[PDB]
RNA sequence: UUUUUU
């Protein structure tokens, strides 16, 4: 599954065809391949820092130990790339940045 | 009080609660006759004999206050003899012992309460009354180890710490650290114990010195004005405030960046005055407290220079009052302040009557090592080496410690600047041999090693022994960087003395290593002569 | 989720406690609602503010 | 069934040591906003709530000690401090300078308040009066006198006429300003007060005593209309809505409460600082809240009309 | 109490420096400074009674 | 012949008061055997155990007020010590020359105890924290924490990854030391604990308590396998020997008492030390027991194994 | 092995 995500996302990227919603049937198996998939980097520079500004401005709001655990790093991450997850167990300060 | 006694007037006084609470309306007043007289009464008719102890006791306080402590004494061993003592009998039993000096009586209650008696859950109490009667012997360091052994049986209990930084504050300030911890400890523990607690770890950071990393947030100044904002009703608060005020400014000066804080000090007078005035009664207490801070406000206004305002200020105490030895010697200090400010020479009838006043109010090491400076100032050597003798003798029989080293140092630096001058009469140089030695057989002082350094490098200047020992002063770390500094720049002259480029550079980088700006200037200035 | 569809539980169970005339569950409910929102599981949503 | 109340801004470190006052002014008659701190140094920063955020305005400062009152005025650009240095210097916010100095000690100042037509800066005292100074106009015309013990709060009736006096022991005294005589002594707490306000319309007087209880007085009469227990620990300001239907308390366990006056409940508490809270204010149309704190932090909240 | 009087020359060599003690605290800690004047021990009269 | 436990020795005056901390380590396999104790009197003093006797080495110091805990490390020869104003220093014991002087804030640590590998030097604090501060290199390397009162007594386990810490308030929490996640609570008693003691390969847990009751724990569960009942006042230390055999209890009620946990019954009690008991140690195998009282007198007694 | 509300 890691390959053929690779290859359709090459196949997707040569065209402009991006903005793909992958629909997957279990939580385990949706955050599984946006963890294996693991280098695209499909966002310039000021991309970047739009994204960095706006999710900064809106997660400085509330404290120190609730800003530093596991998913919300983790899913910095991933949306640093351009790349998001979107199940039904993740924090609801997280889908609605994604979204 | 009247309207209580006319009040328990009008009813027929036949049952216990109505007798007692006569008693106790009629001792409120004064009139300890007749209320001794209405606790007997009371006891006529008794049950439950609980009340009884309790009875005899309030008998036993009550004719105590009017004297006959012999029949006090006795009132309470007859409460005593009952088949099982309240704990209030054996407490009071125990303060009755301390109030008269002898410790016989107070040992025997105090192990006779500690014995049975373990429903009693103040824990405080008893601590503070074993403390007391290790303090009336003397004792003085017995004392605090005392309350630190009572910490260590409960690590809990804010009031415990609290009371082992006051006791570090009076009793053996050298563990003036520890104290500052133990206060900080009883602040954090709780909330309600902050006001006593910043108080004490204020006092016990003033005593200390500056012995921090030069941290703000943290300084004597901090905690006292935190402890202000707290509890603004006790005059010890603004006591502190002005001691703060001038130690900081003492500091500052060390440094050497700019005096601040300069004039509140007739305010803050008039702040401690306001506030003993509404306190009930601890009586020495207040009176001392009141004395300190006027001692304290006159100074504080000579040193700023607003001369004019410790006149008026002392004038008016001594308008009030016929004279008390005490504030004479603060009018003649701020009187004699102007001269001597600029060069004069005084005479001897101004110079006598100083001395006269001095031995007025004797007792006293700070008044004779004022009286040695003025006689140092106009120059009459030996004279001001037998005031600080005086001195010294003074504070060694009173048990005092800062006071001996103050005075022991202070007398080296006399013989030491009358050895700068090239006198004759080769005396002086022992004079400083036997007060360092007496200084360094009491502590470490940097101060005394240095000033040996100097001594040795000025009288047989030579060439090894002299940089050997200024070398062990500007090297070990641990040490002053003034004291470390002049050291150094004694060390660099007698090492370029003895040529050697090497070790000149040595020396350079050594202050590179630290921050200086006129040794190396000097050396600059020196390597082309 | 579970925890934020207890505590609005724990809250109309104050409003029946005050109903049926239980004034120490009433207290002890209006406790266990205080003490159950605090942190990132009531974190105000970005669409509202 | 309650409101959407929550955080909108958090200045990280606005001092550099605890700050024990805030007052917030919507001075101007257009959106200006400005909040003016105190703090445990000289410095007596003026802040501007511009649209969305605190940006710094003015680090004027002419103090020596810690400041342990804070004031602003309603008609002119002004605000007024008070120390433990024993001086009552009010500032200009406009060019940011001092325009005046007033000697006072403990003696004579502990407490700032203006008047609702910013005229005379009462204080209050350590002998138990209160001294009315006079701005822009000199010094001490008159002194209201309890006879009490120290006075640490004062509370000025937005329509004037009524003046009120917290003190350490409890006592409470109202006098009225048209004539100055005592109209009543209420016995309140038994510890220290140190926070008092009134309603606007002034028929509703709130203290906030030392033991954990806010009593709710009742003007023209000595109606109590109940106590509001909720806190932990002391209790150290207590600010009014605009609107005469909630109030605002911060204590020293590190909490916000927002209670209403209606049924005397406490609708939504604030557990986001983390060491004693020594200030809370509304704004103009009541709707956001600003709290200062023991540790250096500036909370603004949003409490939705 | 016996010379009454003693000369001395005030600036005898100009290079070298004059020694000023300041002292801070009851526990011993002192300092030196460099412009020459009276003694200015902090905290003279002692600690206050607390 | 029967070898029954012999006093065997006396040492009326080692320090000037109380005596609180006893240490044995068996660091050189030659006749070294350094005996360290910590006394009030701010003084740590090593001894060695010559032929059949103490002859002091030397006395070392530098602490304000009483020292309450001293450790000696296994590994290397090296001694730690703390005090009641929270400053920990670490001694040579081959000059008596201070290594490293970890200091520590108002509240950091009251207890000590080294890693097997001693290389951490774990510590309990006041308000409930264990943090842990490097040897000889590192400061606060890390601090596990959890919610809960004054933590008097640290155990170490001798294998690894368990760390379980007294309460004053009575509970017991053990920690892995892989990660920092609690393993599990054990309610404990409902007094304080003061004495946490492990067994060579740590399977067994024994505690002490306030109430003159021992309790003796499995380490896979909450299993309370066992109760003794012979202390009349309150039990102050609890230390095992080289085999899991028996362990000696030291209460306040001037009583050593030698337990053993396969019968449970005290085979021998010793009557020494006229006033109440702070420490009791055992050597590098189970022949000899050294006990330090209140009273300033230490006692070696013996024991055959 | 998906999804949900007073």
């Amino acid at each position: 599954d890691r390959g053929v995500y690779l290859s359709l996302l090459a196949s997707l990227r040569t065209r402009a065809q991006l903005p793909v919603v992958v629909f997957t049937f279990s939580r385990g198996r949706c955050d599984e391949q946006a963890s294996g998939l693991t280098s695209l980097d499909l966002t310039t520079s000021s991309e970047k820092s739009e994204i960095h500004l706006f999710l900064q401005r809106c997660l400085a709001r509330l404290r120190g130990s609730d800003r530093q655990l596991p998913q919300v790093l983790h899913m910095s991450e991933l949306l640093n790339r351009g790349l998001g997850v979107h199940h039904s167990g993740i924090l609801p300060i997280l889908k609605e940045i994604v979204e | 009080y009247d309207k209580a006694i006319q009040a328990f007037k009008s009813t027929p006084l036949e049952v216990l609660e109505d007798i007692i609470g006569f008693a106790l309306a009629l001792f409120m007043k004064g009139l300890y006759k007749e209320s001794s007289k209405a606790y007997e009464r009371a006891l006529s008719i008794v049950e439950s004999e609980q009340d009884k102890a309790h009875i005899l006791t309030a008998l036993a306080i009550t004719e105590y206050k009017q004297g006959k402590t012999d029949v006090a004494k006795t009132l309470l061993f007859k409460c005593s003899i009952l088949k099982e003592p309240t704990t209030e009998s054996l407490q009071a039993l125990c303060a009755l012992g301390l109030a008269m000096q002898d410790a016989t009586l107070s040992k025997a209650a105090l192990n006779e309460l500690l014995k049975h008696i373990k429903h009693k859950d103040s824990n405080y109490q008893r601590c503070l009354l074993t403390s007391a009667i290790y303090a009336l012997q003397g004792r003085s360091v017995a004392v605090q180890k005392q309350i630190s052994k009572a910490v260590h049986s409960n690590p809990g209990d804010p009031a415990l710490w609290s009371l082992l930084s006051r006791v570090v504050a009076q009793y053996a300030q050298r563990n003036a650290k520890g104290g500052v911890v133990a206060g900080n400890v009883a602040h954090i523990l709780d909330s309600n114990h902050g006001k006593k607690a910043l108080l004490y770890t204020a006092v016990n950071q003033l005593a200390m010195g500056s012995s921090s990393a030069e941290d703000e947030k943290n300084t004597a100044l901090k905690t006292i004005q935190k402890a202000a904002l707290l509890s603004p009703g006790d005059p010890a608060i603004w006591a502190g405030l002005m001691a703060a005020c001038h130690a900081d400014d003492k500091l500052a000066l060390v440094n050497n960046t700019q005096p601040k804080r300069i004039d509140l000090y007739l305010a803050l007078l008039s702040a401690v005055s306001a506030s003993i005035k509404d306190e009930k009664f601890f009586e020495n207490y207040n009176q001392s407290l009141e004395k300190w801070s006027l001692s304290q406000a006159v100074t504080g206004l000579i040193d700023t220079g607003r001369i004019s305002e410790a006149e008026t200020l002392c004038t008016k105490n001594l308008k009030s009052n016929p004279d008390q030895p005490a504030v004479i010697l603060l009018l003649r200090q701020v009187q004699c302040k102007p001269l001597l400010e600029s060069q004069k020479p005084l005479p001897d009838a101004v110079l006598e009557e100083l001395q006269k006043t001095v031995m007025s109010n004797s007792t006293s090491v700070p008044a004779w090592q004022w009286l040695a400076h003025v006689y140092q100032s106009q120059g009459m050597m030996r004279a001001a080496e037998m005031c600080y003798r005086k001195s010294l003798q003074l504070a060694s029989q009173r048990g005092s410690w800062s006071g001996k080293l103050s005075s022991l140092l202070r007398l080296a630096l006399l013989a030491l600047k009358v050895c700068m001058a090239n006198i004759s009469n080769d005396h002086w140089p022992s004079l400083v041999q036997e007060a360092t030695t007496e200084a360094l057989k009491l502590c470490f002082c940097p101060l005394a090693v240095l000033l040996q350094a100097l001594l040795q490098f000025k009288r047989k200047m030579g060439a090894r022994e002299t940089r050997r020992l200024l070398e062990r002063v500007v090297y070990q770390p641990g040490y002053p960087k003034s004291i470390a500094s002049t050291a150094r720049w004694y060390l660099l002259r007698h090492l370029y003395a003895k040529d050697d480029y090497e070790l000149i550079d040595v020396l350079v980088n050594n202050a590179k290593t630290h921050g200086d700006t006129r040794a190396l200037e000097l050396n600059q200035r020196l390597s082309s002569q | 989720r579970c925890i934020q569809r207890l505590a609005e539980m724990c809250r109309s169970l104050r409003g029946a406690a005050r109903l049926v005339g239980e004034p120490v569950l009433g207290a002890k409910m209006e406790t266990a609602a205080t003490l159950l929102r605090r942190d990132i599981v009531f974190a105000a949503s970005l669409y509202t503010q | 069934m309650t409101n959407q109340y929550g955080i909108l801004f958090k200045q990280e470190q606005a001092h550099d040591d605890a700050i024990w006052s805030v007052a917030w002014g919507t001075n101007k008659k257009e959106n200006s906003e400005t909040v003016v701190t105190g703090s445990l140094d000289d410095l007596v920063k003026v802040w501007k709530w511009r649209d969305e955020r605190l940006d710094l305005q003015w680090s004027l400062e002419g103090h020596q000690l810690g400041v342990v009152s804070v004031d602003i005025s309603h008609t002119l650009p002004i605000a007024a401090s008070s120390s433990l240095d024993a001086h009552i210097r009010l500032w200009d916010l406009e060019n940011g300078k001092q325009i005046k100095s007033i000697d006072a000690g403990p003696v004579d100042a502990w407490t700032l308040a203006f008047s609702p037509d910013s005229q005379y800066l009462a204080t209050g005292t350590h002998v138990g009066k209160v001294n009315i100074f006079g701005v822009e106009s000199g010094k001490k015309e008159y002194s209201l006198d309890t006879r009490g013990k120290f006075i640490l709060s004062i509370a000025y009736s937005p329509d004037g006429k009524y003046l009120a006096s917290g003190a350490i022991d409890g006592i409470i005294n109202i006098f009225d300003i048209a004539t100055g005589k005592l109209l009543h002594t209420l016995e309140g707490h038994a510890m220290p007060i140190r926070s008092l306000t009134f309603s606007p319309d002034s028929q509703l007087l709130v203290t906030a005593s030392d033991d954990g209880y806010i009593k709710i007085y009742d003007v023209q009469h000595a109606n109590l209309a109940g106590t509001l227990s909720g806190h932990a620990s002391w209790v150290l300001n207590v600010a009014f809505c605009p609107d005469d239907t909630h109030f605002v308390s911060s204590s020293s366990d590190k909490s916000v409460k927002v209670w209403d006056v209606g049924t005397r409940t406490c609708v939504h508490t604030f557990f986001d600082h983390q060491d004693q809270v020594w200030g809370v204010k509304y704004n103009g149309n009541g709707s956001k809240i600003v709290s200062v704190g023991d540790d250096q932090e500036i909370h603004i909240y949003d409490c939705p009309i | 109490m016996m010379e009454t009087e003693r000369l001395v020359l005030p600036p005898p060599d100009p290079l070298d420096l004059p020694l000023r003690a300041v002292e801070l605290g009851c526990t011993g800690h002192w300092e030196l400074l460099n412009l020459p004047g009276a003694p200015e021990s902090s905290l003279p009269h002692g600690l206050p009674p607390c």
